[PDB]
C-alpha cells in the first residue's frame, strides 16, 4: 500500500485518501485543494468551527457541503466525494483531524522532517541555524526528508535543552541528576 | 555506634536539603544561561558523530 | 564525605541521550499508560519513564503500545516521555546474592551493599528438556523428621506446602531451610543447597523477622531472599518467581543444588488477577485469570535436577499454597496439585492440638518419595508407614474395652505421633532421627510413660551421644542400617529403656 | 468515535474514488472480515431474510444478521474454505431443503446431500427449512395408535399419532 | 513471497498484516524467521484491512512489531515415515529425542478431516488384547476410545506398556503415545523406560513414537499435540494400512489448553469455564479416531477429570465419545493383581451379548453375577463369620476366591517389575478358562495355583506344579 502507514483512527479516512489520490496521481493537487478548504475552514469560524458540532441532519449536513463548496470549486474532485463520504458518516468532530491527518501524510510522502528544541528559553535564530545545519549535518537527515524545527520555550523542562525529531531526541535535563544525588544523600 | 549511624543518616540528608538550595540557585544565574550554550554546542558534537 | 563519594559518581554520569526510540504517553490512567511511539521495541522490555518507572511491555498493539508500569502511578502524567531501555528483564544471577536480601530489579532492600553477583541475566526462560535431566535420587533431608520419613524429598523436584493461612505456614518451611545449615557446612555443593526463599505479598517487617531469625541462626549465607512484600508491585509480584528462579539457574548450571521455596504462589495469583483485569483479559475460573495454569506451569518445571552431562544439579523447589479454607478443591489448588509431584498438606486440627509439625499425613504424598530417602532411614520407618496406617484407624477407636490388639496399637500410635513433634525452629539430625524412629519400631517408646517420651528422647540422644557416637557417626557416614547396627541399636535401647 | 463498516479501507477507498461498485452489491457481495464461522459481507443488498446465499467456497450461509450496508452471514461450513473478499452470489431462495417420497431408506445430511450416497435424493419438491406451526383451527385430536412394542411404554404411557411426547 | 509485518503482540496473538491480495487461508502456518529459528503462528481470524489474527505456537517474549513473516500456506506438515517412530517430536514437528533431525518420508498437514460416512465403520470389531480383565468385561474395540482413570507409576504406565508389547504380538501395530501436560521429568524417565523395556530401542525397533508435550510449552502448542498425533497415527493406518493404538494422555489439559486459546480469541467461554466450541474441538479429533477401509487407529485415552467431577461438561463430552471405560483400583493393586483394574467398575458398551458373541458374553454374565455376588456375600459375611457360608455361598467363595487369584496374571513389561515373566492370553482362550472355573474344573485345585498365571493352558501347568 502507498508509503507511510498512519494507524489514525478516523485517520483511517485520511489513509484512503491518500492511498486513493496516490493511485489517482493527483496528491499534489489534493494537498493544495485540502489547504484551501481548510483554508476556508479557518475563514468560516461562525458556524463553521460552531457548526461542526453535531446536530446536523443528512439533509442539513449535505447543505452545510453544498454552501462550502459553493465558496469555492478549488477541490480535488477525490476530496468531493471524500466530503460527500464525510457528511454520510457524519465525521464533523474529526474533519480538521482528518485535514491534518492527510496533510502530514501527504508531506512525508513528499518528504519534510518535523522538530521541536524545546527549552526553557526562546532560543537565538542563529542558534536555530546552527542547530539545523548540525542536524543536516548528522546523519539522522538522510535526504527526501526536509526539516521544521521550532524551539519552544516550555519551563517544564527545567535544566538542558531537548532536541527533538524523528522520534530521537536528545533530552538535557537538570531533574535526572538531581534524583540520582537526592537518592543517594537520602541513601 | 547507633547514634553515630543515625548522624551520618541524618547529616546527609540535612545536607541533601542544602543541595536543593543549590539547585534553585543554579536555576536562577544566567550559568543557566552559559552552560545551555555549553550543552546546546555539546549536543553539536555529540549529535554530530552520531 | 560520602555526599563526596556520590557527588563523584554523578559527575561519572553524562553519556549522550541520543534516544533513538522515545515514546509519550498518551493516556495513563490505571498504571496502564499507552504510549505512542516504542516501534521496534521487543515484547515485555524494560523502558524507564521520565518519572523514572520502569515498565514491562505486555500489550504491543498496533497504534498504542501498553506499558505497565512497575512503579507508582503518584508522579506519572499524559505525555511523559518514555525512553526504551532496550534490554528485557535481567536481574544478576551468581554467588553475590548469598545473605542478600533484594528486591526483584535486584536493589538490596536490605541494603547490605549494591548486589555484585556474576551476571545480570534474563527474568524468563523456558524449562530444561527431556534429555537434559536425569532421575532424582539424591535425597535432601530437612530435618523434621516426619517430612524426612513420610514423604522424604529429594533433589530438583515440586511437591507443595500446601496449608491454611498463617499457621506458621513460612514457619514449617523455615525449619527447612535452617537444616540446610549442616548441610551447607559440608562440603559437597549438593550437599550445598542454597536455598532461595521468595516472600511474596510478604509485609516488610513479617519479613524482617524472618531476616533477623535467619541471622540469629546465621542462615544467610545460603540463604538468599527475593522479596516482593505487600506493598510491591503486582508486576514485581509477577515477575517474582521468575526472577528468582533465573537467580537459581546460575547455581543449577553451575551443577550445584539449591531449594527455591515459593512462598505463596496464592499471593502471586492475585497479583496476575489484578493484571489480567487492568488489561481487561477475562478473568478465568474462580475470577483467576485463565492462564494462571500456564503462568505457573512455565515457572513449575524450571524446578528440575539436569542430567549429568548437564553437570548433576538442580534446583529443588517447594512451593507454598495457601488454602483459604483448606479446600484443595479451590481452582488454584486444584490446578497446582496437578502440575506438581507431590503435596504436604497439613492440618489445621493437629496444628490446634497443638502438633507441629501438623501434617495430615494422608493427604501428604511425595511421588520422587523413598528414591529419595536415606537407607537407613528408610529401613527403620517402611514400619512406621504401616503403623501410622494401623494407628489412623485406631485413631476412631479411642472412642473403652478395645481388642488388645487394637489397645496396643492405640499405646504404640500414641506414642509414635508425640515422637514426630518436633518444636517449631528447632531441626533435628539425620543420625539422631533413625535411632529413635528404631526404637519405636522395636516397641520401645511404647512401655515408656508418654510424659516421659519427651524426657527420654533428648535423654536417649545423649545417652547415644555419650554411649557410642562412634555408632551415631557410623550410622551418619554409612547412611545405611547393617543387621550389626540395628542390632546394637536393639541393645542399646534396652539399656537406655532400663534407666 | 464509531467504527463503521464502511470505513473499512478499501471500501472507503471506492467511495473516496467516485462512488461505490457499480451495483454489483445488490445480488452479490463481497466477503469482508471473517473467521468465528460468521462472515460480514459487504452488499447482497437484494438478500432476503434468511436467504441461502452460496459463496464460492461452496459454503452455502442463512442471512442472519441483516444490518445497514453489511450483513452477518453464517456459514453452514468451515472456516478454511471460506477466504475473504471472496464473491457471495444470492441463492435467491429462503433456506429450503428438498422435500418428498423418496427419502424412506435413505441417509441424508441436513443440507439433504445423500450421505448414504445412494444417489441423488428422489424428492418432489422442496420446502422452507422454518414453517409456522398449524394453529387451534387446523389441529384435531389424536386417536390414532402407536404401539411401541414396550409393555409399560404401551400400558402406562398411551401413545397415538401426530403426538408430542418426551423421552427423557 | 506471501509475507506480512507484525502489527500486534497482545499475549500470544499475534496480529500481521499482509499486502493486498496476498493473505493467507484461515488455519494456515506461518513461520516468522527469528533467533528461535522460527516462530509458528497459525491463522486463526482474518480481521480484514489484509490484516489477520493469527495465534502462537512458540513463545512471543521479546517479539518486535514490524517483523516480517513468511506464510507456509497450510496447517503444518510433520513428517510422517515408519523412520519417525521411534522420534520425541515437539508440535512442530522437530526431534526432541535430540537423535537429531527426523528421517522423514513425506510430511503432512496437523489438521485433516475425518472420513466420510461410508468410510466409518459400518459394524463394530473387537480389537484384541492380551489383558483377561480387559479380555472379558471390557474388550477393546478397533476404533474405540477407552478412557483410563485411576493412578499412574505402577498404574496407568505400566499398563499403557503391556498394551504396546501386546499390540506387537496382536497384529504388529505401532503406537504414538502423546502426552498433553506431561511433567518434563515424569516423561524423562517414561522414555528411559520405554527405552530400557525395549518398546523403544533405537540400537532395535521402536514401535512406539513418543509426543511429548510438556506444560510450560504455550497453551497453543498444548492445543496442537494431539492433532499432529493422530496425523501419524493416520499415516500409518490409511497410508500403511496399519492397525494402531493411540495413547493420550489428559483430555483435562486437552481442554485446558483449548479453553485458554477460545479466551485468547475473545470467544466466551461456556460454563464451568470450557470453551464454546468445545463440543467441536473433541468432535474433530475424535471422529478421527475410527475404523476406515485401510486400517484402523484405535485410542486409548486418558480421563483425568477435575475434581471428580464427571458432571462438568468436558468429562461428560469425553464419556459420549468413550466407548469403554477402565477404570484401575489401587486397592485391586492391594490384593496382589497386576492388572490393577477394577472388574466392577470396568464397562464397556461393547460388551453385548451378539457383539462379544453369545457364549463369551453369558460367561462374562455369569462371572459379573460371580464378582458381584461374591463381592457382597463377602461384606456380611466377613462380620458373620464365613462359617455362616453356605454350602452353595462358600462354593461361590471357593470359586470367587480362586478367581480373584486368576485375575493375577503379571504383564510382559512388567516381566522385570513383577519379577515373573508376563502371561499373555487370548480371547478366546480367556473365555475357555472361565467356563471351565464356572464348572468347578479348577474348584479342586488351589487358590494360588491361579496366582499370576495366564490363561486355560496355562492355569493346567501350575495346577499340576502348584502341587507338585
Amino acid at each position: 500500500p502507498p508509503p507511510v502507514r498512519l494507524f489514525g483512527v478516523e485517520g483511517t479516512y485520511a489513509t484512503a485518501l491518500y492511498q486513493a489520490a496516490a493511485k489517482n496521481s493527483s496528491i499534489d493537487a489534493a494537498f493544495q485543494s485540502l489547504q484551501k478548504v481548510e483554508s476556508t475552514v479557518k475563514k468560516n469560524p461562525k458556524l463553521g468551527h460552531l457548526l461542526l458540532n453535531p446536530a446536523l441532519s443528512l439533509k442539513d449536513r449535505n447543505s452545510v457541503i453544498d454552501a462550502i463548496v459553493e465558496t469555492h470549486k478549488n477541490l480535488d474532485g477525490y476530496v468531493v466525494n471524500l466530503l460527500k463520504v464525510l457528511s454520510e458518516n457524519n465525521r464533523l468532530g474529526c474533519f480538521e483531524k482528518i485535514a491534518s491527518d492527510f496533510g502530514v501524510l501527504n508531506d512525508a510522502h513528499n518528504g519534510l522532517l518535523k522538530g521541536t528544541v524545546t527549552s526553557a528559553e526562546p532560543l537565538d535564530p542563529k542558534s536555530f541555524k546552527r542547530i539545523e545545519k548540525a542536524l543536516s549535518a548528522s546523519k539522522l537527515v538522510g535526504q527526501g526528508k526536509s526539516l521544521k524545527l521550532e524551539n519552544v520555550v516550555k519551563p517544564e523542562i527545567k535544566g538542558g535543552l531537548i532536541v527533538e525529531l524523528g522520534d530521537k531526541t536528545v533530552d538535557l535535563s537538570i531533574s535526572t541528576k538531581i534524583q540520582k544525588l537526592n537518592k543517594v544523600l537520602e541513601d | 555506634v547507633r547514634y553515630e549511624a543515625s548522624l551520618r543518616q541524618l547529616e546527609q540528608r540535612q545536607l541533601a536539603k542544602s543541595v536543593i538550595s543549590r539547585v534553585q540557585s543554579e536555576l536562577g544565574n544566567p550559568k543557566f544561561q552559559e552552560k545551555v550554550l555549553q550543552q546546546s554546542i555539546s549536543e553539536i558534537e555529540q549529535l554530530l558523530s552520531k | 564525605e560520602v555526599s563526596s563519594i556520590l557527588e563523584e559518581r554523578i559527575k561519572g554520569v553524562s553519556d549522550e541521550a541520543n534516544l533513538n526510540e522515545t515514546g509519550r504517553v498518551l493516556a495513563v490512567g490505571d498504571g496502564i499508560a499507552r504510549v505512542f511511539g516504542l516501534n521496534n521495541i521487543q515484547a515485555e522490555e524494560l523502558v524507564e519513564f521520565s518519572s523514572g518507572v520502569k515498565g514491562m511491555a505486555l500489550n504491543l498493539e498496533p497504534g498504542q503500545v501498553g506499558i505497565v508500569l512497575f512503579g507508582s502511578d503518584r508522579l506519572v502524567k499524559e505525555g511523559e516521555l518514555v525512553k526504551r531501555t532496550g534490554n528485557i528483564v535481567d536481574v544478576p544471577v551468581g554467588p553475590g546474592l548469598l545473605g542478600r536480601v533484594v528486591d526483584a530489579l535486584g536493589n538490596p532492600i536490605d541494603g547490605k551493599g549494591p548486589i555484585d553477583a556474576a551476571g545480570r541475566s534474563r527474568a524468563q526462560v523456558k524449562a530444561p528438556g527431556i534429555l537434559p535431566r536425569r532421575s532424582v535420587h539424591e535425597p535432601v533431608q530437612t530435618g523434621l523428621k516426619a517430612v524426612d520419613a513420610l514423604v522424604p524429598i529429594g533433589r530438583g523436584q515440586r511437591e507443595l506446602i500446601i496449608g491454611d493461612r498463617q499457621t506458621g505456614k513460612t514457619a514449617v518451611a523455615l525449619d527447612t531451610i535452617l537444616n540446610q545449615k549442616r548441610w551447607n557446612n559440608g562440603s559437597d555443593e549438593s550437599k550445598k543447597l542454597y536455598c532461595v526463599y521468595v516472600a511474596v505479598g510478604q509485609k516488610r517487617s513479617t519479613v524482617a523477622q524472618l531476616v533477623q531469625t535467619l541471622e540469629q541462626h546465621d542462615a544467610m549465607k545460603y540463604s538468599i531472599i527475593v522479596a516482593a512484600t505487600a506493598s510491591e508491585a503486582a508486576p514485581l509480584q509477577y515477575l517474582a518467581p521468575f526472577t528468582a528462579a533465573s537467580i537459581g539457574e546460575w547455581f543449577r548450571d553451575n551443577g550445584k543444588h539449591a531449594l527455591i521455596v515459593y512462598d505463596d504462589l496464592s499471593k502471586q495469583a492475585v497479583a496476575y488477577r489484578q493484571l489480567s483485569l487492568l488489561l481487561r483479559r477475562p478473568p478465568g475460573r474462580e475470577a483467576y485469570p485463565g492462564d494462571v495454569f500456564y503462568l505457573h506451569s512455565r515457572l513449575l518445571e524450571r524446578a528440575a535436577k539436569l542430567s549429568e552431562k548437564e553437570g548433576s544439579g538442580s534446583l529443588t523447589a517447594l512451593p507454598v499454597i495457601e488454602t483459604q479454607g483448606g479446600d484443595v478443591s479451590a481452582y488454584i489448588p486444584t490446578n497446582v496439585i496437578s502440575i506438581t509431584d507431590g503435596q504436604i498438606f497439613l492440618e489445621a486440627e493437629l496444628f490446634y492440638k497443638g502438633i507441629r509439625p501438623a501434617i495430615n499425613v494422608g493427604l501428604s504424598v511425595s511421588r520422587v518419595g523413598s528414591a529419595a530417602q536415606v537407607k537407613a532411614l528408610k529401613q527403620v520407618a517402611g514400619s512406621l508407614k504401616l503403623f501410622l496406617a494401623q494407628y489412623r484407624e485406631v485413631a476412631a477407636f479411642a472412642q473403652s474395652d478395645l481388642d488388645a490388639s487394637t489397645k496396643q496399637t492405640l499405646v504404640r500410635g500414641e506414642r509414635l505421633t508425640q515422637l514426630l513433634k518436633q518444636n517449631q525452629y528447632s531441626p533435628l539430625a539425620t543420625e539422631e532421627q533413625v535411632p529413635l524412629i528404631y526404637a519405636g519400631v522395636n516397641g520401645h517408646l511404647d512401655g515408656i510413660e508418654l510424659s516421659r517420651i519427651g524426657e527420654f528422647e533428648s535423654s536417649f540422644l545423649s545417652y547415644l551421644k555419650s554411649n557410642h557416637n562412634e555408632l551415631l557417626t557410623e550410622i551418619r557416614e554409612k547412611g545405611e542400617l547393617s543387621k550389626e547396627l540395628l542390632a546394637s541399636l536393639k541393645s542399646a535401647t534396652e539399656s537406655f529403656v532400663a534407666t | 468515535t464509531k467504527a463503521q463498516p464502511t470505513e473499512v479501507s478499501s471500501i472507503l477507498e471506492e467511495r473516496i474514488k467516485g462512488v461505490s461498485d457499480e451495483a454489483n452489491l445488490n445480488e452479490t457481495g463481497r466477503v469482508l472480515a471473517v473467521g468465528d464461522g460468521i462472515a460480514r459481507v459487504f452488499g447482497l443488498n437484494n438478500i432476503q431474510a434468511e436467504e441461502l446465499v452460496e459463496f464460492s467456497s461452496g459454503v452455502k450461509g442463512m442471512a442472519l444478521n441483516l444490518e445497514p450496508g453489511q450483513v452477518g452471514i453464517v456459514l453452514f461450513g468451515s472456516d478454511r474454505l471460506v477466504k475473504e473478499g471472496e464473491l457471495v452470489k444470492r441463492t435467491g431462495n429462503i433456506v429450503d431443503v428438498p422435500v418428498g417420497p423418496g427419502l424412506l431408506g435413505r441417509v441424508v445430511d441436513a443440507l439433504g446431500n445423500p450421505i448414504d450416497g445412494k444417489g441423488p435424493i428422489d424428492a418432489a419438491g422442496r420446502s422452507r427449512a422454518q414453517v409456522k406451526a398449524p394453529g387451534i383451527l387446523p389441529r384435531r385430536s389424536v386417536h390414532e395408535p402407536v404401539q411401541t412394542g414396550l409393555k409399560a411404554v404401551d400400558a402406562l404411557v398411551p401413545i397415538g399419532r401426530g403426538q408430542r411426547e418426551l423421552i427423557i | 513471497p506471501i509475507t506480512g509485518k507484525v502489527t500486534a503482540v497482545i499475549g500470544a496473538i499475534v496480529d500481521v498484516h499482509f499486502e493486498q491480495s496476498e493473505l493467507p487461508a484461515i488455519l494456515n502456518a506461518l513461520e516468522i524467521k527469528t533467533p528461535q529459528g522460527k516462530l509458528v503462528l497459525e491463522v486463526a481470524q482474518h480481521l480484514g484491512e489484509n490484516t489477520v489474527r493469527t495465534i502462537a505456537m512458540d513463545g512471543t517474549e521479546g517479539l518486535v512489531r514490524g517483523e516480517k513473516v513468511l506464510d507456509t500456506g497450510g496447517p503444518i506438515s510433520v513428517p510422517v515415515g515408519r523412520e519417525t517412530l521411534g522420534r520425541i517430536i515437539n508440535v512442530i514437528g522437530e526431534p526432541i529425542d535430540e537423535r537429531g533431525p527426523i528421517k522423514s518420508k513425506l510430511r503432512k498437514p496437523i489438521h485433516a478431516d475425518p472420513p466420510s460416512f461410508a468410510e466409518q465403520s459400518t459394524s463394530a470389531e473387537i480389537l484384541e488384547t492380551g489383558i483377561k480383565v480387559v479380555d472379558l468385561l471390557a474388550p477393546y474395540a478397533r476404533g474405540g476410545k477407552i478412557g483410563l482413570f485411576g493412578g499412574a507409576g505402577v498404574g496407568k504406565t505400566v499398563f499403557i506398556q503391556e498394551l504396546i508389547n501386546n499390540i506387537a504380538k496382536a497384529h504388529g501395530g505401532f503406537s504414538v503415545f502423546t502426552g498433553v501436560g506431561e511433567r518434563t521429568r515424569e516423561g524423562n524417565d517414561l522414555y528411559r523406560e520405554m527405552k530400557e523395556t525395549g518398546v523403544i530401542n533405537l540400537e532395535g525397533e521402536s514401535k512406539v513414537a513418543l509426543v511429548f508435550g510438556q506444560m510450560n510449552e504455550p497453551p497453543g502448542a498444548r492445543a496442537r499435540v494431539a492433532l499432529t498425533g493422530l496425523t501419524i497415527a493416520e499415516y500409518f493406518r490409511d497410508e500403511e494400512g496399519q492397525d494402531v493404538l493411540l495413547f493420550i494422555d489428559n483430555i483435562f489439559r486437552f481442554t485446558q489448553a483449548g479453553s485458554e486459546v477460545s479466551a485468547l480469541l475473545g470467544r466466551i467461554p461456556s460454563a464451568v469455564g470450557y470453551q464454546p466450541t468445545l463440543a467441536t474441538d473433541m468432535g474433530l479429533l475424535q471422529e478421527r479416531i475410527t475404523t476406515t477401509k485401510k486400517g484402523s487407529v484405535t485410542s486409548v485415552q486418558a480421563v483425568y477429570v477435575p475434581a471428580d467431577d464427571l458432571t462438568d461438561p468436558a468429562p461428560a463430552t469425553t464419556f459420549a465419545h468413550l466407548d469403554a471405560t477402565t477404570v484401575l483400583s489401587r486397592g485391586i493393586s492391594e490384593l496382589g493383581i497386576y492388572p490393577a483394574v477394577d472388574p466392577l467398575d470396568s464397562k464397556s458398551r461393547l460388551l453385548d451379548a451378539a457383539v462379544v458373541g453369545q457364549e463369551h458374553y453369558d460367561v462374562a454374565s455369569k462371572v459379573q453375577e460371580t464378582l458381584q455376588t461374591y463381592k457382597s456375600l463377602q461384606d456380611i459375611i466377613a462380620i458373620l463369620g464365613m462359617d455362616e457360608l453356605s454350602e452353595q455361598d462358600k462354593l461361590t467363595v471357593e470359586r470367587a476366591r480362586k478367581i480373584q487369584r486368576f485375575l493375577s496374571q503379571p504383564f510382559a513389561v512388567a516381566e522385570v517389575f513383577t519379577g515373573i515373566p508376563g502371561k499373555l492370553v487370548r480371547l478366546k482362550d480367556t473365555v475357555a478358562s472361565f467356563k471351565a472355573v464356572l464348572e468347578g474344573k479348577y474348584d479342586n485345585i488351589p487358590e494360588h495355583a491361579f496366582y499370576m498365571v495366564g490363561g486355560i493352558e496355562d492355569v493346567v501347568a501350575k495346577a499340576e506344579k502348584l502341587a507338585a
